[PDB]
């Protein structure tokens, strides 16, 4: 059934599982015509796909193309998302195929659903946390590549960097989460943490920066810090 | 005019014969029901007094041959039964009919409801429905489960109705995902009507024989068959229109027919809210709609 926080740990076992995150997928500008009505403009987006358990990241970007001549384009998204992850899930070996999906928008369970009707033994999930996903435009390395893409194209991650070398993946699960929250929360704070440290840098090959462990609880510290402020800066408390 | 005689009513009971119902008390000198229409199912049914559980009952086309009810102290239910002497029966009609001792199908002359429910009802889909094919009548009760609730337990026993799931590769062309599910053309019009029940004749008959269960014996998966059958047809964008307007009449009948007090665990408030307002047809049934909300406005 639903992923809460009472079967949290489930997502660090053995059994394959992805996250799908639809929240990227139809991004527009709102803007108003030489008349005066308004308009909106599509933009590249993405589909966020992501395994809890290794940190492996299957980025589908969404060319803008794909919309044109559509109707009813927030729908279609989801239909969309459902056919891309389809046919992610096919184009796995059998032995990589996921048992579950969990979908973090409930919007995505039938459009999903249908589309998986070939993989009968393959769960879709809802789930009551309420994740930061959408978020990872934030991330500099992601929204570049999606922003450039010309095309439909997948590009793969490792969204913990190199990070489970020295943590568990619950651990890398729980640093995730809280810089995505802290970027959605105040996107410029945030970042202004990550690289407030010029001698800190980014591989090459690495979405984030290169902290010593002692340096990640500084940050994550810091982030902490950042999202109960936000939070009091909002309700004023 | 038919007659189906009763051989005692040795157990209080509650008899009804269509959309019609009366009392038999304890022993009394009850032989039967006279007068029945030729050309219509019928169905006769039974509610005991001392046990409101399980209402059962019997479909039959007195067409088919001569039926009789005769209760059995051991199965502890009336059985009907077929009379194959044609003679011995006759003999057991006029005489009871001369001494009185059977009620008249209490028909209105003006009063087309059995009709308007029946219209599409064949004995012959009834019995592959109900399959028992030593007899040419069939027996439905309460607790009789379908083949797709089975799904998800004796065979034998079950409503082997046409099995109708959004959500299955018979409904969803490879290709067509989003295209089907939000539009089940194909799936009524090239799956069902072409594929499998051939006409919309035998459709509706379905549904109308689906609705019938419901309403005399409570039959669950029968009132999820009936609303599984008309949400097919109200979210297809491509109904011809001679079935959106014989559906309109079907549906008013049977929404006229139902007992005011029944609506709360007989009509699916999603379905009837989306099909009436949200779907494709929703301007398509103007006398179901008008019904509905003179009579049900709460569901809504
Ligand atoms: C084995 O005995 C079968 C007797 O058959 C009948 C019994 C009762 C009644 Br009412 C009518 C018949 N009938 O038409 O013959």
């Amino acid at each position: 059934g639903a992923m809460n926080s009472s079967n949290y740990a489930e997502l660090f076992n053995n059994d394959i599982k992805l996250f799908v995150d639809d929240t990227n997928v139809y991004r527009v500008t709102v803007h108003k015509t030489f008349e005066g009505n308004v308009a909106t403009k599509a933009i590249n987006g993405c589909i966020f796909t992501l395994n809890p358990k290794t940190g492996h990241l299957f980025l589908k970007i969404i060319h803008t193309s794909v919309w044109a001549g559509q109707k009813r384009l927030s729908q279609l998204a989801k239909w969309k998302t459902a056919e891309e992850v389809s046919a992610l899930v096919r184009s796995l070996p059998k032995e990589e195929q996921p048992k579950q999906i969990i979908v973090t928008r409930k919007a995505m369970l039938d459009p999903l659903e249908v589309h998986m009707l070939d993989f009968p033994n393959i769960a879709i999930r809802p789930t009551e946390l309420r994740l930061p996903f959408s978020a990872a435009m934030s991330i500099d390395k992601l929204s570049d590549v999606v922003m450039k893409a010309t095309e439909p194209q997948m590009v793969l991650f490792n969204i913990y960097d190199d990070w489970l070398d020295r943590i568990s993946s619950y651990t890398a699960f729980s640093r995730l989460t809280l810089l995505l929250r802290a970027l959605k929360t105040n996107e410029e704070s945030a970042k202004m943490i990550l690289l407030s440290d010029p001698t800190i840098t980014i591989k090459s090959y690495h979405l984030w920066p290169s902290f010593t462990d002692e340096q990640w609880i500084t940050i994550e510290s810091q982030m902490r810090d950042l999202i109960l402020t936000e939070y009091g800066r909002k309700y004023n408390v | 005019m038919n007659t189906v005689p009763f051989t005692s009513a040795p157990i209080e009971v509650t008899i009804g014969i269509d959309q019609y119902s009366f009392n038999v008390k304890e022993n009394q000198p009850f032989h039967g029901i006279k007068d029945i229409p030729i050309g219509h199912v019928h169905v006769i049914h039974f509610q005991h007094a001392d046990n409101s559980s399980m209402r059962y009952g019997y479909w039959f086309d007195c067409r088919m041959g001569n039926f009789y009810i005769q209760y059995d102290p051991k199965d502890g239910l009336y059985k009907m039964m077929e009379e194959r002497d044609g003679a011995k029966f006759e003999n057991i009609v006029h005489n009871f009919k001369e001494r009185q001792m059977m009620v008249s199908y209490p028909k209105i002359d003006e009063d087309d409801t059995w009709y308007n429910l029946t219209e599409f009802v064949q004995m012959d889909k009834i019995r592959k429905i109900v399959r028992k094919d030593e007899n040419q009548f069939s027996y439905v009760d309460s607790s009789m489960t379908t083949v797709q609730e089975n799904e998800l337990s004796d065979p034998a026993h079950s409503l082997n109705y046409t099995v109708i799931n959004f959500k299955s590769r018979e409904a969803i062309r490879p290709g067509h995902e989003m295209e089907d599910f939000l539009d089940k053309s194909y799936y009524l019009n090239t799956v069902m009507l072409q594929g499998i029940f051939k006409n919309s004749s035998n459709y509706f008959g379905e549904l109308q024989f689906a609705f019938l269960n419901a309403m005399f014996f409570g039959n669950y998966g029968s009132s999820l068959q009936w609303h599984a059958m008309i949400e097919l047809i109200c979210s297809s964008a491509t109904v011809p229109k001679h079935m959106l307007d014989k559906l309109d009449e079907i549906l008013y009948y049977q929404i006229k027919t139902l007992p005011e007090q029944y609506s709360d665990i007989l009509l699916n408030e999603r379905v009837w809210n989306i099909c009436l307002y949200s779907s494709f047809q929703k301007n398509s049934l103007h006398n179901t709609e008008k019904i509905m909300e003179n009579k049900y406005p709460e569901l809504l």
